[PDB]
């Protein structure tokens, strides 16, 4: 798991 | 056009799903040369992870299928040539990327915080090509991947708090090259084990503007560094 | 290339949700001119159903935010463009499908079997198009969906049984023409009943080949037929 | 809503 949107 | 008309296109494309709309008035707010806003910033990132991100989902699943369809030669034949269309298409995407963030994004970056997200970025992208190249080229675009990582690394550990989300995302990104493009999962564990330490032992450092993505990245941290010790 | 590789390559296409890949072959298979199986028969349907959702769901999406930007010009009327983008890509999907029903697959259609399947679709694409149309256009448009969907219906009750899948998603799409377009909740909701009603009194007429598409179908009856009477 | 992909 890498970074997600968390925009 | 406009900056201001190119940003709310990108807004409306987001909204309506049309990454590749997104990313076309993101890329033309980008060449303008002024330095982008941390919406702007976000807009683009978000675009192009979108863009890139569905290559990368259609490759996994055609590369998984040619791996099970060994002695089925049609069928494997048949993925293998489609995953090569795949990987033209995730190539251009990724040097349109790496070709912002050389020309426009990091050289005009004036802070601390814009140079690790888009060094994180760079580092980011290569990652990208180093999933799907082969051969010669290959070790070029991991060490490229990796020290862009690296730098991203040094500048965020010295001007970023533990707890800042953004060195806790590049730890977490960086952690992720280790194990699957270097398959290093002791370099891998060591890292994500250190950025969740450090971050946990300045809680105090916390901003409520970002204690929601701080303790949501730790908890990934985490979940990777326990998947990896199984 | 091959009939059969242009198949397998939609398959290949639909694992990977690449549908412009996969309606590209699947019309390409519809263009050679022999009668489509079941199966290129789904996969054409699967890709254009995932083609022109996506610029439905899109529309839909702009076209509320069109709407509630009145009085902030500059954005409604942005807005108000992007959405007539989204509209010409949905309406040229559209005619893309009902091209290819009207040249190849209703005239090629040997069997009730597959002219139900078709003129139902000649319902949908019209009625997708019904849903952006204007009052010039739409109600010419309008009309085309409700004559292919009761030739359709009409066809399928005199050669099907009432649990055939295609007869129930028939009374399912047609249920929802006359809810969503012409505004009758009653009319939608006793076709809906009596589709329902009259496949449950004949469960042992169900193939292993059909039940769970019958048996699904018929839950969707029911759960629209709940939702348009309270 | 209408028929799904099956």
């Amino acid at each position: 798991g890498s970074l997600p949107d968390l925009t | 056009m406009d900056k201001n008309e190119l940003v709310q296109k990108a807004k409306l494309a987001e909204q309506a799903e049309r990454y590749d709309d997104m990313a076309a008035c993101m890329k033309s707010v980008t060449e303008q040369g002024a330095e982008l806003s941390n919406e702007e910033r976000n807009l683009l990132s978000v675009a192009y992870k979108n863009v890139v991100g569905a290559r990368r989902s259609s490759w996994r699943v055609v590369s998984s299928i040619e791996q099970k369809t060994e002695g089925a030669e049609k069928k494997q034949q048949m993925a293998r040539e489609y995953r090569e269309k795949i990987e033209t298409e995730l190539r251009d995407i990724c040097n349109d990327v790496l070709s912002l963030l050389e020309k426009f994004l990091i050289p005009n970056a004036s802070q601390a915080e814009s140079k690790v997200f888009y060094l994180k970025m760079k580092g980011d992208y290569y990652r990208y090509l180093a999933e799907v190249a082969a051969g010669d080229d290959k070790k070029g675009i991991v060490d490229q991947s990796q020290q862009a990582y690296q730098e991203a690394f040094e500048i965020s550990k010295k001007e970023m708090q533990p707890t800042h989300p953004i060195r806790l995302g590049l730890a977490l990104n960086f952690s992720v090259f280790y194990y699957e493009i270097l398959n290093s999962p002791e370099k891998a564990c060591s890292l994500a084990k250190t950025a969740f330490d450090e971050a946990i032992a300045e809680l105090d450092t916390l901003s409520e503007e970002s204690y929601k993505d701080s303790t949501l990245i730790m908890q990934l941290l985490r979940d990777n560094l326990t998947l990896w010790t199984s």
